[PDB]
């Protein structure tokens, strides 16, 4: 990423307001709902047949919290995402076989979720800093493929 | 393709947009300019400054066309033919840029319609914007 | 939208492929795995090694379907219904990948049909593969 | 870019057999034909109404040679495409208003022209290395946008 100092503060300031548990489940559920093809990795999660089935599924919720947890850590090492995510990159590739495009879809969903949550506070320029961030994470996650 | 559900979803969320469409159109452009700077290459003739009247004017135009697509949800290819021709033959905007505007349009709606921007509606609006994009790019080659 | 000229161009080009379609099928996949290593995520159960019978056999499978599509250039949606189904509800390959296989297939034909790979034929084949891609991803959502 | 010495040799050696003149004219012409919207930047070139008219247009041919020339010179700086195309990056952005996506389109067209030309010689592994290069160049050219 190429984050100006002031882009870095704006990311961090807003992130302080986020309930990673909540946003985590929202982002992941929404992904499975807007791009149903992404459901291919979760057949063991059960019922994902309707929006309510997904959004409320205890497993989706718990998984989302995990993913966002790992993401939050990435935010404290914005200087070394590749390093931060190396073992996770290897895992997604070698074990899980997750196409890295999934990582960009989740990034976009996440940006919609932050907009949803923060309303007017998610200014054009705050969005621009988060766009750089989600792209950096997706890139870091795909680096070991 | 848009299902009956999708259609209700879209008419419903767009319904709420009402008279703010114009302003939301302008805002989507600005977010796009700031997040995806490469889209600026198509507006070398515009003042892209914050609150540019050109951007404002352009946002209205985009919003009006979307509103027109909603009004003719069962005949979009025809309701949008003119605009399809323009983009294909004069503007010649690379296809990938449509996905970028769509996304900034979703962000704007989300930021303004917390109550209506449900998962189901989000999904429906995404398929809708994808459909409009498909139409505007249908005559490219 | 394939023009009459396009359909002609495609039928001609493919005509020449003949008994080698299976081999070209296999070669495009191999070019795909090496050039876009992310595409390998959909074949964890295959031996992706050079000249692997899994790749060879799959190459055949892909070629035949393309053949069938050239044959029903006029009724693709209908000729590939089953395959659209399979990909949308079972395989669930991400739509970005279709452009990667398409490109690898052009590269393959270019390398093998020098005289027939004219600029105009190149244009037709591209649109053709795009069309096939569209059909295969039309029931995703 | 992130080319293996072996991948470096493969690029290097095939290139040495390239007639820049012909390949450059063909790559640019094919672009204008396969992706007709790229013609928006070459209005002043003339008749692009047909493949025949594009492929024959000398303005196209000569521009193709200029483009491949610069590309050619970049293969000598595979370790710093970024610093090699910085000025070219600013020009394309600030003076030409060319969307970087165009860079990617040409890249791919370029690869089809090389295959077209070298048949047998342009093997899967040789394509992989070229793919890395075209991506690399496109990225460097987009860098100052
Ligand atoms: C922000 C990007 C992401 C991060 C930081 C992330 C993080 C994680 C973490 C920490 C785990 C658990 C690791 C372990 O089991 O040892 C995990 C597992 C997993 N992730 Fe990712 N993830 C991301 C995106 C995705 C996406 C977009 C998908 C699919 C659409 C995905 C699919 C999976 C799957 C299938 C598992 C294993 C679940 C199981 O336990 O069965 N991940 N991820
Ligand atoms: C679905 C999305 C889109 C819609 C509904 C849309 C609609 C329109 C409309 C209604 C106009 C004005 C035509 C007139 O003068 O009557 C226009 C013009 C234009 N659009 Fe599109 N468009 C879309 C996507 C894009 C994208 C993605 C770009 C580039 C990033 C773009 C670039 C342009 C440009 C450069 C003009 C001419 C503006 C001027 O000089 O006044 N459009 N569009
Ligand atoms: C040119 C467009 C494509 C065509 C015509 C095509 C056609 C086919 C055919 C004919 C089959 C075999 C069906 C059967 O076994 O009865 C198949 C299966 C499959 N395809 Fe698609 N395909 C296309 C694109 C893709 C892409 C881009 C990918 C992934 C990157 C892909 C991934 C798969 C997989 C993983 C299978 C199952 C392989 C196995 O387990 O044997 N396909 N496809
Ligand atoms: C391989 C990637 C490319 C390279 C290395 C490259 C390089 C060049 C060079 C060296 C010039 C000379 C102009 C000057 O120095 O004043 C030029 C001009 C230009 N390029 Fe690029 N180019 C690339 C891709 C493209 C593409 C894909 C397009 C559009 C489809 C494009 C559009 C133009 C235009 C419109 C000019 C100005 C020509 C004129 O002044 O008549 N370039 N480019």
């Amino acid at each position: 990423v190429h984050l100006t100092p002031e882009e870095k503060s704006a990311v961090t300031a807003l992130w302080g307001k986020v309930n990673v548990d909540e946003v985590g489940g929202e982002a992941l559920g929404r992904l499975l709902v807007v791009y149903p093809w992404t459901q291919r990795f979760f057949e063991s999660f059960g019922d994902l047949s309707t929006p309510d089935a997904v959004m409320g599924n205890p497993k989706v919720k718990a998984h989302g919290k995990k993913v966002l947890g790992a993401f939050s850590d990435g935010l404290a090492h914005l200087d070394n995402l590749k390093g931060t995510f190396a073992t996770l990159s290897e895992l997604h590739c070698d074990k899980l076989h997750v196409d890295p495009e999934n990582f960009r879809l989740l990034g976009n969903v996440l940006v919609c979720v932050l907009a949803h949550h923060f309303g007017k506070e998610f200014t054009p320029p705050v969005q621009a800093a988060y766009q750089k961030v989600v792209a950096g994470v997706a890139n870091a996650l795909a680096h070991k493929y | 393709v848009l299902s009956p559900a999708d259609k209700t979803n879209v008419k419903a969320a767009w319904g709420k947009v009402g008279a703010h469409a114009g302003e939301y159109g302008a805002e989507a452009l600005e977010r796009m300019f700031l997040s995806f700077p490469t889209t600026k290459t198509y507006f070398p003739h515009f003042d892209l400054s914050h609150g540019s009247a050109q951007v404002k004017g352009h946002g209205k135009k985009v919003a009006d066309a979307l509103t027109n697509a909603v009004a003719h949800v069962d005949d979009m290819p025809n309701a949008l033919s003119a605009l399809s021709d323009l983009h294909a033959h004069k503007l010649r905007v690379d296809p990938v840029n449509f996905k970028l505007l769509s996304h900034c349009l979703l962000v704007t709606l989300a930021a303004h319609l917390p109550a209506e921007f449900t998962p189901a509606v989000h999904a429906s609006l995404d398929k809708f914007l994808a459909s409009v994009s498909t139409v505007l790019t249908s005559k490219y080659r």
